[PDB]
């Protein structure tokens, strides 16, 4: 019940918009594939 | 929850035309965009949570999940993981934003990093709506270095996604 539709080529656009800052963040990755910040409710392992 | 090879009387294999794709589905309210992905070398790559392994229709054919990992949050259809490039940790990169209900556009950005106990991972500070996950991220040579969609929401409310990527898998031996 799920399908896919092509919508664009794979390529670098010379006139692409610029956005975002480069950050350095400490995280953990749990067994469920969740990144965790230190103060997130889910900080502290989990299955 | 890491890694698993799927079990898929044949069927006609769906259209694997190279490119960027929108992952669609029908809900109780009509059709909408569940996520996105990138088709390369005859294989469809996307994050795990976009389809969660559901079989996909492409053209008059079907594509079955080949490999996937919830922990890596990656999933590919039609064959082993084909992407084989990664951020060189130096240049800016570009996300081919496949936002639900909007035309595709490219946005470049200078990646930062997620500091993991197992090392560092490229991380782009780009905030795009639910359903954009699977959107490919490319380097200046136009190679797919990873996917968008799995990250954290900083205390300041801004979202940061890791450049989700895995290493190329060999064909079944
Ligand atoms: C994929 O389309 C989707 C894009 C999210 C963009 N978010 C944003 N710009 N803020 N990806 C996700 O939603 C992703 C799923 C992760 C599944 C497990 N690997 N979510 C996140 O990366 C992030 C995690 C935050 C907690 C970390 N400990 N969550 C969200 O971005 C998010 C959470 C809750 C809600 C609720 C309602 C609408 C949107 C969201 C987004």
């Amino acid at each position: 019940d799920m399908w896919i539709e092509r919508t664009a080529d794979i390529s670098w656009e010379s006139d692409a918009e610029i956005t975002g800052s480069s950050e350095r963040v400490d995280v953990r990755l749990d067994d469920d594939g969740n990144f965790q910040l230190m103060n997130d409710p889910g900080a502290g392992g989990g299955g | 929850g890491g890694g698993v090879l799927w079990d898929t009387k044949e069927y006609k294999k769906g259209d694997t035309t190279t490119g960027v794709y929108r992952i669609m589905t029908r809900g109780l309210l009509g059709s909408y965009q569940a996520g996105a992905g990138v088709m390369v070398e005859g294989v469809f790559h996307t994050l795990w949570h976009t389809t969660k392994g559901a079989a996909l229709m492409s053209g008059e054919g079907r594509l079955d999940p080949y490999w996937g990992s919830v922990k890596e949050d990656r999933l590919c259809y039609g064959g082993p993981w084909k992407l084989q490039h990664k951020w060189n940790g130096q240049d800016e990169v570009q996300m081919i934003v496949v936002e639900p209900g909007k035309n595709v556009k490219n946005v470049r950005t200078k990646p930062g990093v997620f500091k993991t106990p197992e090392g560092e991972i490229g991380a782009v500070t780009l905030d795009f709506p639910t359903g954009t996950s699977g959107s490919p991220i490319v380097d200046k040579n136009g190679d797919v270095i990873g996917l968008y969609g799995n990250g954290v929401i900083m205390p300041n409310g801004s979202y940061i996604s890791a450049i989700v990527q895995g290493k190329r898998m060999d064909e079944p031996i």
